RNA sequence: AGCGGAGAGGUA
DNA sequence: GGGTATTCGCCGTGTACCTCTCCTAGCCC
């Protein structure tokens, strides 16, 4: 099986998993050490952040694929910004300066 | 159900310029494009006689009449009637607002403006004109734009306005 | 290629007053074998009913259409049902299968030849050097001789050695 | 506090007001930024 | 998985859905029917299959079998098929833990397995309105809609493909032009929304099971295959 | 629920900064954090899909449901904004 | 009812009535060029949508990203 | 790539400077001998294209937007 | 805190998309440079660049036509992913990755079948046998990542180890 | 109110690919399909299978 | 798709042509066939 | 109509 | 006030994938 573009969950904006539903495959812990192992700051950057997290970005690199032009902007991933609202809960004041 | 498109097409948004015939060719259309969707062989024309202010539907078929048609639910017959029904209503207002620029006068026109682009602006007199310098009483005639609908063009400044005043 | 029966719908159903199921009838279908004249296409038809085996010899065929005796049977029947059941026979090289071409379909080996062996013996005769022979031994199913197979074998081999030159 | 005892890196954190200056492999992966090792260092010289 | 002759007797009366023996007087008031599955799923969406093996008119002991089950010889458990093995490396594509196979294992049609998938097309009850199983579909072309009965869903025995519908479900999602396309039919003419079953595994429809609730009106294809369920049970 | 026009435009936020600092919250500051007080424990109310007003899924403290609308239904355009 | 600029072109205006979005092109002077109605629910994806939306303003008259 | 780690002895400097190159090619340019990076390697490996003059069609490039 | 939660299942290992799984087999034919690749699954892996390809080469002016040429499948689908396919490498990822090589850069063929052929002289370093075996694929998609995974995650550029010489 | 099940029934075949093992746990993977005449043969004019 | 592409290296030491040969060897097969 | 928490089996 | 000597807790223990089921249901009419 194999997947271009299917659903997003809605708690993190990431793909889903299993054949089923269009699931994407889980880029690994490993996968990630052996990728900073080779180097690879721009593959590792479109891995994370581009191709998986950012909601415009997935939407800006593919429409940049389609139209020809090469204008890659990044961006933070959502479920960081999860991750500090879920810190915020627990009465710790975590700013971003 | 007669009474009950008498109470729908009686309404005065599409029957103040022109009555209502022409949503009566319009509706004859659309049962007629329905009916030839309906049956597997569409090739003639079929005539949806419908008379004036009583509704009485019947289905004719024309071949000089060959045989007589009947109706269905036609869901797929229901959007094609959509589109066939909006886009008679778009060429009766087109002929609406083609035949109010040319057949009430061709002169001087008084109305107010609604919009302004840059470099241009639009004066509403439920038509639209163009403002070409190239509320305003600018006295200026002409009849182009044939797709989309003939919409007549008026001028901001025009010696014509001048010498009618 | 293809068997259309009238009491079988799909090739998974049951029919009453056979043994076999419908998968059995198919694959000794695709067992016999049929050794045709002339045409590229035909249409063999079978009637068979009350209790007792069925043969490939009970089928109805033409003057060109040659059948082997077959002492394999398709079916079993049982009760006094009917069998009506109507075939078609294509022509074809290699293997096809069902996919890429109330019908049913069936795969289809259009290979008369079952197994080829060949030996190199040496022949005493007096000529400069050390002359050689080979037998090739046949196996068909009946269908073709031996004879016209390598015959054609050899139109092969000098059809696709014109290239060069 | 990526591995082990979340809670107490957490909390003495919080404590001590620590201000995590981003010098590292890990934390560029959970911000997301780059990897300031192999292609990433220009980036991170001309940031800087 | 295979079914046993409690009493041994005459088998003269055998089907291919059906076998039914006759006891005698030592082992006796009713003769034993013993009733054969032929297509259904497992628990492993694989087929299993009840295949007699007895003949017209033989003697029998207690014990017997009387038809052999799925991945069941004569009396045999047997799992898979008997072929040449050549133990030798064969320009590597055997070369680690590969199997090579010929035309000829699979020409033969050896190792082909029936599947029996469920695909179900369940209709709610919504706030809007309730979901129909009606055929007439906006934005469907007849390629797809040919297959279709007047019921709506797919006949017995219809060779399908991936895409296909197979049953037909339109749910209600709720200008003068829509209010004039509104009184000229029976309000049905728009507001609706396309969500049918469709295949995911290409083959043939081999049952069509249609559950209905009490206080609904029954369709015409549910009546005829209530007709055919009750003309069967009276036939048997 | 459903909604095109504010998806097409981008670069909306920068994400550009150095350091990351953790501390304590005061109380004044968690107050500054909020928008609004819930006061009962009811998220859904039965027999009907409405949030409750005042309860952990409300629409006065986080933010309304469907977008550009209300519960009651009196805006229903995409021109009326900060209201 | 009223069409809203998508604030990504110069040229573009967008209106969305029940999940379909009609997207046109005007001319300097005023005029619509082309007028095109895109659903949601035959694509079932949204970088698909904002491709498609992208290729019929890039294609039908784009001047200008401001 | 073995003359593409001749001509420099870096390999991320070769990396960036042969994701210049492919982004100046693939807007389009004549290149100085079919994919664009394997076109901007194979100008990098034939001694063709300096980063300076990278960066001054780049210059020009921006000059003339 | 721990293994399920936000920090290890979002964070630091996320669902990627452009991705897909299948089994893999031995291909002797291949070099060491190149690997095999099922026909749908890029298909459905380069299915962006076939979409902009196909409306740069003007078989279809919206992007729902070329959908629905895609899912046609006919024979300019074909030559559009293998003209797009040619030059861009495909990164092969064994599914335990405690090795530095587990990652791999090849540029993939098209192949008549379901599985993900092989070079034998690269199982060695994935250390991935031909017994239900699945290895994850991945594709690079901007220019830096298709030059990064060329110049330092070609299957050519690491042939020795990075724990002994 | 209304349920409808779908029973489909799909006859797969044989392809490169698929896990096949043996009797004694001898595990394997379906490289490719090979014709008859590249087999190799006894002396007989047996083809081997596998 | 299953289609078999053949190619074939020829190193003749001068004294012919190596497309000469090839048409000689297939000419030499031709009649080989032909007789029988 | 999409967003999920447990339990069980299996492969590498 | 101050050193050993147990002792109560705190915190952790591989990755990737594929199928299936079952989810708060209880009560006085
Ligand atoms: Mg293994």
């Amino acid at each position: 099986h194999a997947r271009s573009t299917g659903p997003y969950s809605l708690v993190t904006q990431q793909p889903l998993g299993g054949k089923a539903q269009f699931g994407g495959q889980r880029f690994g812990e490993m996968e990630v050490w052996a990728l900073e192992a080779y180097g690879a700051a721009y593959t590792l950057q479109e891995m994370l952040t581009v191709k998986s997290d950012d909601v415009q970005g997935r939407n800006q690199m593919y429409k940049n694929i389609v139209d020809g032009e090469h204008e890659m902007v990044a961006g933070m991933p959502e479920s960081f910004n999860v991750l500090v609202k879920e810190i915020r809960s627990l009465a710790i004041h975590m700013e971003l300066e | 159900m007669s009474k009950e498109l008498l109470l729908v097409v009686d309404a005065v948004a599409n029957e103040k310029g022109v009555p209502r015939e022409v949503i009566f060719d319009a509706i004859e259309a659309a049962l007629a494009s329905a009916a030839k969707k309906r049956y597997p062989d569409q090739d003639v024309l079929a005539r949806v006689t419908i008379d004036h202010k009583d509704g009485t539907y019947e289905t004719y078929r024309r071949w000089i009449e060959e045989q007589i048609e009947n109706p269905d639910f036609g869901r797929i017959a229901a959007q094609a009637a959509k589109q066939v029904i909006v886009q008679r209503v778009r060429e009766a207002e087109r002929q609406q607002v083609v035949d109010a620029w040319k057949d009430r006068v061709g002169e001087l026109i008084t109305g107010v403006v609604k919009r302004a682009e840059r470099g241009n602006i639009f004066v509403d007199l439920n038509a639209e004109a163009f403002i070409p310098k190239d509320r305003v009483r600018g006295y200026l005639a002409e009849v182009r734009s044939e797709p989309r609908g003939p919409q007549l063009f008026i001028s901001r400044a025009a010696p014509e306005f001048m010498i009618e005043l | 290629t293809e068997v259309e029966i009238d009491g079988v719908l799909h090739e998974y159903t049951t029919v009453e007053g056979l043994q076999e199921d419908v998968l059995d009838v198919l694959l000794n279908l695709k067992d016999v074998a049929i050794r045709m004249h002339s045409g590229d296409s035909a249409t063999l038809s079978l009637s068979k009913q009350g209790p007792g085996t069925v043969t490939a010899a009970d089928i109805r065929t033409d003057h060109n259409v040659e059948i082997i005796n077959g002492d394999h049977v398709i079916c079993h029947l049982t009760k006094d049902t009917a069998l009506n059941m109507r075939l078609k026979i294509e022509r074809g090289f290699g293997y096809q299968p069902a996919a890429a071409r109330g019908r049913l379909m069936l795969d289809a080996s259009f290979s008369p030849v079952r197994r080829v062996a060949y030996a190199v013996e040496a022949a005493r005769v007096e000529q400069r050097t050390d002359l050689d022979k080979l037998v090739i031994d046949i196996e068909t199913n009946g269908t073709i001789d031996a004879e016209e197979a390598v015959r054609t074998a050899a139109d092969i081999l000098s059809d696709q050695l014109s290239v060069f030159g | 506090a990526s591995f082990q005892e979340t809670t107490r890196v957490l909390t003495e954190a919080a404590v001590r007001g620590t201000r995590d200056n981003l010098r590292g492999l890990k934390e560029n992966v959970i911000v997301g930024r780059l990897i300031p090792a192999g292609t990433g260092l220009a980036y991170h010289a001309g940031r800087r | 998985v295979t079914v046993n002759a409690l009493r041994g007797g005459v088998i003269e009366q055998i089907d291919a859905a059906r076998i039914v023996v006759k006891v005698n007087e030592a082992e006796i008031a009713g003769v034993d029917i013993y009733n054969l599955i032929k297509y259904t799923r497992s628990n492993q969406n694989t087929c299993i299959n009840q295949r007699p093996l007895v003949n017209v008119g033989d003697v029998i002991a207690r014990g017997d079998v009387l038809a052999d089950g799925p991945s069941t010889d004569i009396g045999e458990l047997a799992l898979g098929q008997n072929m040449l093995i050549a133990f030798m490396p064969w320009n590597g594509y055997n070369f680690e833990d590969s199997i090579l196979l010929s035309e000829r294992v699979v020409e033969e049609d050896r190792y082909t397995t029936i599947h029996i998938e469920e695909l179900t097309c369940v209709a709610r009850d919504t706030k809007l309105g309730p979901e129909e199983i009606s055929a007439d579909i906006p934005n469907v072309s007849e390629q797809a809609l040919n297959r279709l009965d007047e019921s709506g869903v797919v006949y017995i025995g219809a060779e399908v493909r991936a895409g296909d519908i197979m049953v037909g479900k339109v749910t209600p999602k709720g200008t003068p032009e829509e209010k004039l396309l509104r009184a000229i039919f029976g309000e049905k003419a728009s507001d609706v929304k396309d969500s049918s079953l469709r295949v995911p595994m290409d083959g043939t429809v081999i049952d069509v099971q249609v559950f209905t609730r009490d206080g609904i009106e029954k369709d015409k294809r549910a009546r005829q295959i209530e007709e055919n369920e009750i003309k069967r049970v009276k036939k048997d | 629920m459903k909604d095109l026009l504010n998806l097409f435009n981008q670069q909306r936020q920068t994400l550009d900064f150095d350091a990351i600092k953790i501390a304590l919250a005061s109380p004044d500051l968690i107050r500054s954090w909020s928008y609004g007080e819930v006061k009962k424990p009811e998220t859904i109310n039965y027999r009907t899909f409405k949030p409750e007003r005042d309860g952990l899924f409300c629409a006065a403290i986080f933010g309304p449901i469907k977008d550009y609308e209300c519960l009651c239904g009196k805006y229903k355009r995409m021109k009326h904004r900060g209201v | 009812n009223e069409f809203t600029q998508i604030s990504g072109y110069v040229n573009a205006f967008g209106s969305q009535r029940g999940s379909v979005l009609t997207v046109k092109v005007e001319n300097d002077e005023g005029w619509t060029l082309v007028e095109e109605d895109f659903d949601r629910a035959d694509y079932g994806s949204d970088p698909e949508f904002v491709a498609e939306v992208s290729s019929y303003l890039k294609r039908n008259g784009g001047i200008k990203d401001l | 790539v073995e003359d593409c780690l001749e001509v420099v002895n870096n390999r991320f400097e070769l990396v960036m400077m042969a994701s210049k190159r492919a982004r100046q090619l693939a807007n389009g340019v004549q290149p100085l001998i079919d994919k664009p990076t394997v076109m901007a390697l194979r100008e990098i490996a034939a001694r063709r294209i300096d980063n300076a003059l990278i960066d001054e069609v780049e210059k020009a490039e921006r000059e003339r937007a | 805190k721990g293994k399920q939660g936000r920090f290890r299942q979002n964070l630091l290992g996320k669902r990627v998309d452009y991705s897909g799984r299948s089994v893999i087999t031995v291909g002797p034919y291949l070099k060491l440079h190149q690997c095999g690749l099922p026909k749908k699954m890029a298909l459905e892996l380069f299915k962006p660049f076939v979409f902009a390809k196909l409306q740069r080469r003007g078989l279809a002016t919206t992007i729902k036509a070329a959908k629905k040429l895609v899912e046609r499948e006919e024979a300019e689908v074909w030559d559009i992913l293998e003209e797009v396919i040619r030059e861009h490498p495909v990164l092969l990822n064994r599914a335990p990755t405690l090795h530095r090589l587990g990652i791999q850069a090849f540029e993939p063929v098209l192949i008549e079948g379901k599985a993900i052929q092989l070079h034998p002289l690269v199982c060695t370093a994935f250390n991935a046998d031909f017994d239900g075996d699945q290895m994850a694929v991945h594709v690079p998609l901007s220019l830096e990542a298709q030059l990064e995974a060329r110049a330092l995650m070609m299957s050519t550029n690491n042939i020795l180890s990075p724990a002994n010489g | 109110l209304k349920m409808v099940k779908v029973f489909l029934a799909v006859k797969r075949r044989i392809q490169p690919g698929d896990k096949m093992a043996g009797r004694h746990g001898n595990k394997g993977v379906v490289s490719n399909v090979v014709p008859v005449e590249d087999m190799p043969y006894m002396a007989t004019g047996e083809s081997v299978d596998i």
